[PDB]
């Protein structure tokens, strides 16, 4: 339906199409795909795993019984020992830090299992398994509908404005529809995003910039938002690709030099962005959610497919506008249908759990994105 | 000159092959 | 093999190919080339050297016995005396500084040995030796392999996703390979990089911006990083060219105002850059090493040849993909091999040592880059 | 006022393109070596010149 194709293409331009991954369907459900791995370092092979098991867990009572040429591993990272009794000279009691110290002081060395083919073929060893699995799921296409293009006396008004009223009204309805769709998306992103948390939530409680706390400049929020990006980098294989916040939360609050107001509307920024942060990422402004929150997360692709995202969107086309001449009011109705979902695999260990859940079930996917984090913000209201 | 494999190199290091028995 | 060519060219786009020198091989080992030397000012000529020795070492006991027209040297730099008894009016007891001062006050003059044609041809003099020495080394090509292309029930899923699946899968598997290669490189860079050290390590200990020290803004790290560049400049005829740091170490920390998050990328940045610093060289990010470090260093070329780097990379092709359809599992394997190394001569006085070591042996090359430094960082965790 | 003066053209010279077994090394690196070494030699010359300036 070319007219619907045109309405869709000319209307979805108004939703945050890039803060979600976009896929498409032609089925009553959308077949969505996504990628996940449980740990990031070195090879994921069984041969490797065994060699690691065969050397040590780096018990703090054993960390210094090692000598030059030995291997050890810790938290799946394999290291080789430089000189004798590594850590003998490190007073640090916290092994995580003692290791960082040993690495920087060249007491230990980050180790690679790369080797000649001869090693592998002679051994007739195993090979790295996949780190990431690809999961698929199907989520029903849902819809929203308007019966709002009021005509009657209004038809007379539209005729008075007949210059361009036919399309105007459809364009406006399409706009309002896009707005509602975008809201649905934002609610889903809000819901799925993991609660950012450090030491009991953002340094033992959600960031609080309230008047009784820190009505500073907004600098402190920027810092925490930036830290959310580091989280994305730390726990995944991607850097943040987008950020969304309410006006009070950041589109305005961070506009104290930590946010740029779309100085260019075509450079590293979509047409629907409010701007981009001082530290990049297009920034979208929610404006509706009472939360006054900030979300940092990723959307990414392999070739043409936006396989990575916390939320996935898959419109079902074959933006339908019709007129219903009921009474004296032949109003314009508008329906839009799409699937919207999170990857159900983030709440499942395997297919026997995945088969009894739904990526579109936001009552279960809540807080389980792993490709996004949300910061609750207490504001100086 | 002629009782060895030659397998002339086109770079130092560089290598030769041999039909070593499995032993 | 055109398919290796296509897969390799289309996948190495994902590794930090520019934070190492890129060379190539076609041999089981890579013939790597590179340049190192002992110092950086004026000439490398023997006759000039002897002249230095024939004028004075400038011990403080002799600095005042010099008069107008005399030459003297210090730290291999020749300086000329302006007027009599240079330094007579300089109270400074440390010759390094007294000299610094004398030059500023025009008591002495940096000496140029540019000379007339007569000087050279008349004496039938010697000629300057090399400032630089050029090395070659041979490092074995190691492989790393993946058995990550899981297909079976997955094959059916791939058929369901047959729109994209054939190449999608190889591209994904190739992506994971790129990740491992990149990580492998980073471990080597971390290991080889010299510990940046000032007065007993970066102002008498690794820089510490932790809560137990200075949870400031991150400004003090930016200052230390900028100094790391200084170090490269003082020690070698290059400025830093690139920087890599963890997310917490700089990608986020410097977000405080010393980092630009890629406002532009069709100019001066690699596609895999996070962004660049306020005293920027493209900023890359590892995201894995527990160190939370910063590396500053330099790659450089003569025409097409990247003769300078702390680490060199030389892939060997004839990204190879294979299938092993045992039972119902036509899974995909991916094989990549390359040599990775540091210039082994940085740990050797001569060829009798270089010939018994391996630039790919990161136990010996540890801390001996000289074309890069690493900073350990204690963060406000 | 416009002034004029003259000074001697002065020079520097290097013997740094070392060859012998080095030629063999350069031959091993023969795909680039002829020009590469001259460019390299020119580079160290440029470096000292810049310093002289």
């Amino acid at each position: 339906r070319p007219n619907l194709v045109a309405l869709t293409r000319a209307t979805t331009k108004l939703i945050y199409s890039d803060i979600v991954a976009t896929q498409r369907t032609n089925q009553p459900v959308a077949a969505f795909y996504g990628i996940k791995y449980l740990n990031g370092a070195t090879y994921a092979g069984e041969a490797g795993y065994v060699d690691r098991e065969q050397i040590t867990e780096l018990t703090e009572e054993s960390k210094l019984t090692l000598n030059k040429g030995d291997l050890f591993k810790y938290n799946n990272i394999v290291y080789k020992v430089l000189e004798d009794t590594p850590f003998a000279t490190i007073e640090e009691s916290d092994l995580e830090l003692a290791l960082q110290i040993a690495i920087v002081l060249l007491k230990v060395r980050l180790f690679s299992d790369a080797a000649s083919t001869s090693k592998f073929e002679s051994s007739d060893s195993e090979i790295a398994d996949a780190r990431f699995q690809i999961n698929k799921w199907q989520t029903a296409v849902k819809s929203r509908k308007l019966k709002t293009g009021i005509t009657v006396e209004l038809a007379q008004d539209l005729e008075a404005n007949g210059f361009d009223a036919p399309n105007f009204l459809e364009d406006l309805l399409a706009t309002e529809m896009a707005d509602e769709i975008n809201k649905d998306i934002l609610q889903s992103l809000i819901t799925v995003s993991k609660r950012y948390k450090v030491t009991g939530i953002t340094d033992s409680g959600f960031i609080d910039l309230s008047y009784a706390s820190a009505p500073e400049a907004g600098r402190s929020l920027y810092r925490m938002v930036c830290e959310m990006v580091s989280h994305i980098q730390k726990e995944s294989t991607y850097t943040a690709t987008f950020c969304v916040a309410s006006a009070r939360a950041a589109a305005i609050l961070a506009a104290s030099g930590w946010l740029k107001h779309k100085p260019e509307d075509d450079k590293y920024l979509s047409q629907n962005a409010y701007g981009f942060l001082a530290n990049g990422l297009p920034l979208y402004c929610d404006t509706n959610s009472p939360l006054d929150y900030v979300i940092v997360g990723v959307v990414e692709n392999i070739g043409e497919k936006e396989i990575v995202g916390s939320i996935f969107y898959a419109p079902y086309t074959e933006f339908k506008v019709v007129v219903d001449p009921e009474s004296l009011q032949p109003s314009i109705g508008l329906l839009v249908r799409y699937a919207l979902s999170a990857n159900p695999y983030t709440v499942a260990k395997d297919e026997k759990e995945a088969r009894i859940i739904d990526g579109g079930d936001m009552d279960k996917m809540a807080g389980r994105s792993d490709l996004s984090v949300l910061l609750g913000v207490k504001l100086p209201k | 000159f002629d009782i060895c494999g030659v397998q002339p190199m086109n770079s130092p290091t560089g290598q030769v092959f041999a039909l070593r028995a499995v032993y």
